[PDB]
RNA sequence: CCGGCGCGCG
């Protein structure tokens, strides 16, 4: 058959962060791979952590 | 057991002008933000360094420095620039302005507490209406009642001419007044207990007698309920009209500054005069600053774009509560495309070298310094940046026993985030076990996952003892297993356990198989291509009858005259005797059923022996 | 979860001997 | 390091 190679590939999606720059107002880590930002733990992810009862994992990602 | 009591509370309350002053004490007087040339904070402006605190911690508006109280020339404190995030200011309004939330929102609290129709108060505050008899605790001598829309002809010329100017103005604001000042005077001299009693007696009178006969009752119940809450709290009903305007710290407003300018732009104009129109302009400036969009047409800027007020920035899906507080972006987190790893254990995942070295960077620094391979933190970080071959040994060492949290985007239930033991894999993709894909609702056609590292020992213990996949085999919804083989594994098992072809699918003609001592012999014969996966065979059984089969009597019993008889069932043969107690069992099966049974049995036995 | 329920005599007095 | 508009991925 005829198989194509698509733009969506690794080397453009792998991202990592230890620490770094934060927003000026919220003082939270930035948003975006290009800005070396962090991953967001939204409310639906907070619900899952509350479902497990992991109250200390949740406080780490909040403070 | 005595409960570990914890009594913590938070309360909101309407604030007082004295508390606003205590916040600011520090008044913003000029609308200047920065110098057009030097970009320095203008004195007495929205960003004044004396009012709010030192930019570039430990320096004054002049340029002096001290080691981290007040300067003499510019009077700037010697503290950290943290204070610019927390120190408030205030704007001394010449005239009191009502709070938009308590006048224009429906139902109006001010209107219900004063007991006048909302249109009347709106006309009094916005239009050129004057209210008669604003206060009661001071005597009057006139018979003007209500809010006369037209200006009183006598009160314009006659009385001021007869009563002159000074004393007239001294007693002016006691019979006729206008705007938010009249409302604040009415609120200040209210007797709440009299309000409660009058409301109760009017409610009883209405009851002792059918839409608005009820709606008036509900107003009376609402008003006495509203009146009661002021008595037991420390709130004052006149605080719903503002005498001072607190100012947000500059570092939280690096749009809002434009609205703060207009308040100063129109308040400083009003104090120059000291006229009715400018009083209204100050009030509208505060309304737009506090809450735009409630007054019908919301005030726009030069680009015909609606301004954004504090209410807009605290409410909505993108507001402070639902966007900044209920969800946060975190450090020590990564992301990459996920690929399938069928060789992984159920409690393991694969991490790329880059994501792992970023997430565990501080632990790699500690590992470097601990074994004397790095002199300090900077040298260790430089070594990490150079991708030295010893950085990866320390990373692989410190990743052992430290769990990570994986998470797919649409977290619909709690199994959308699970904990795994990371291992270093080549490439740039996250290696995921195939049996945990259903819990994540993940397939390998472009999906990505986020990784998180628990830092404290409590978080690591929580991740290891609560969130690992081997302790979460059941779904909380109904209790069904979540890590069940699917698709390819299910097809493999179905083919393995699909037995012999039988009947007309096995023989062309109407019929008018090897015997194995143990299952290992059958499997060995299968390996040597002696038999197929589904070819029938007889297996000697030396355990109890434990083969699932239809509860049926033997097809045929071969009874010998010596005593032995053979009972032939659909799936097994049983040899019994009357002289002896012997009992032999042979199971008719395939290599596939034997392989499935042996797989499960060996899994159980190996897990038992490993412990 | 894990946050529920708030988570010298006889010295200087020996026998002289 | 702030918001809008447009285009995409799962
Ligand atoms: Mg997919």
């Amino acid at each position: 058959p005829y198989i194509l190679k698509l733009i969506h590939q690794v080397d453009d999606k792998i991202h990592g962060r230890s620490s770094g720059h934060y927003a000026l107002v919220t003082q939270q880590p930035l948003r975006g791979r290009s800005k070396q930002g962090g991953q967001r733990v939204g409310e639906m992810e907070v619900w899952a952590l509350e479902g497990f009862g992991v109250a200390h994992i949740l406080q780490e990602m909040l403070t | 057991m005595i409960d570990r009591y914890k009594h913590q509370q938070l309360r909101i309350g309407l604030v007082s002008p004295q508390q606003i002053s205590a916040w600011a004490t520090g008044e913003v007087t000029k609308p200047y933000t920065f110098h057009y040339k030097t970009n320095k904070p203008e004195k007495d402006g929205l960003f004044c360094e004396r009012i709010f605190g030192p930019i570039k911690s430990g320096i004054c508006a002049c340029g002096n420095y001290r080691v981290i109280k007040f300067c003499e020339q510019c009077g700037v404190e010697f503290v950290d620039s943290r204070i610019r995030r927390y120190q408030m200011g205030y704007i001394k309004l010449t005239c009191p302005v009502t709070h938009v939330w308590y006048l224009k929102r429906l139902p109006s609290y001010i209107a219900n507490l004063l007991d006048k129709p909302l249109k009347e108060l709106e006309g009094l505050v916005y239009c050129d209406f004057s209210f008669a008899r604003p206060i009661t605790k001071k005597p009057t001598f006139l018979r003007l009642r209500g809010s006369f829309e037209y200006e009183i002809q006598s009160w314009k010329y006659s009385i001021p001419l007869f009563f002159t100017t000074q004393g007239f103005e001294i007693f002016r604001n006691r019979e006729i007044s206008t705007g938010a000042g009249a409302i604040r005077e009415q609120l200040a001299d209210l007797d709440l207990r009299i309000i409660i009693e009058n409301s109760l007696v009017e409610w009883k009178q209405l009851g002792e007698e059918d839409r608005k006969i009820v709606r008036r009752k509900d107003f009376l119940v609402r008003r006495m309920e509203l009146a009661k809450h002021f008595i037991r709290t420390n709130i004052e009903p006149e605080w719903m009209v503002l005498c001072l305007l607190p100012v947000l710290p500059p570092e939280l407003r690096p749009d809002i500054n434009e609205l703060y300018r207009r308040v100063i732009y129109r308040n400083n104009t009003l104090t120059d005069l000291l006229v009715m129109c400018q009083e209204k302009l100050v009030q509208e400036a505060v309304d737009t600053l506090l809450d735009n969009g409630i007054r019908g047409q919301p005030m726009r800027d030069g680009h015909n774009k609606v301004y954004k007020s504090f209410s807009d920035v605290i409410e909505g899906k993108e507001g402070r509560f639902r966007e900044t507080l209920l969800g946060k972006r975190v450090d020590y987190s990564g992301r990459s495309v996920i690929v399938v790893g069928p060789s992984l254990s159920l409690h393991r995942c694969g991490l790329p070298r880059e994501i792992a070295i970023e997430l565990f960077q501080t632990f790699v620094i500690r590992g470097l310094i601990r074994q004397h391979l790095a002199s300090n933190i900077g040298v260790a970080k430089s070594q990490i940046r150079e991708k030295k071959p010893i950085v990866w040994e320390i990373l692989q060492e410190v990743m052992q026993g430290h769990p990570v949290l994986l998470n797919r985007a649409p977290t619909l239930h709690r199994l959308g985030i699970q904990s795994f033991q990371p291992i270093l894999v080549e490439g740039r993709t996250i290696c995921l076990h195939p049996l945990v894909c259903k819990g994540f609702n993940a397939d390998f056609d472009g999906d990505q996952m986020a990784v998180h590292v628990p830092l404290s020992l409590e978080a690591q213990a929580e991740a290891r003892l609560l969130m690992f996949s081997h302790m979460n085999l059941l779904s909380p919804a109904i209790g069904d297993p979540i890590s069940v083989p699917t698709q390819d594994m299910l097809i493999g098992l179905y083919v393995l356990t699909s037995g012999t072809r039988r009947g007309i699918c096995a023989n062309r003609y109407n019929p008018c198989e090897p015997f194995f001592c143990n299952s290992y012999d059958a499997i060995g014969a299968y390996r040597q291509k002696r038999i197929n996966l589904d070819s029938p065979l007889w297996l000697r059984w030396q355990l109890d009858q434990r083969v699932i089969a239809s509860k049926e009597v033997p097809i045929e019993v071969h009874y010998e005259s010596f005593g032995n008889y053979h009972e032939i069932y659909a799936h097994y043969l049983i040899v019994r005797s009357v002289k002896k107690e012997t009992l032999y069992i042979y199971i008719r099966t395939t290599v596939g059923h034997i392989s499935f049974y042996r797989e499960i049995e060996e899994a159980i036995q190996g897990f038992s022996q490993a412990c | 979860g894990t946050g529920f329920n708030k988570g010298d005599i006889l010295f200087y007095h020996r026998e002289f001997c």
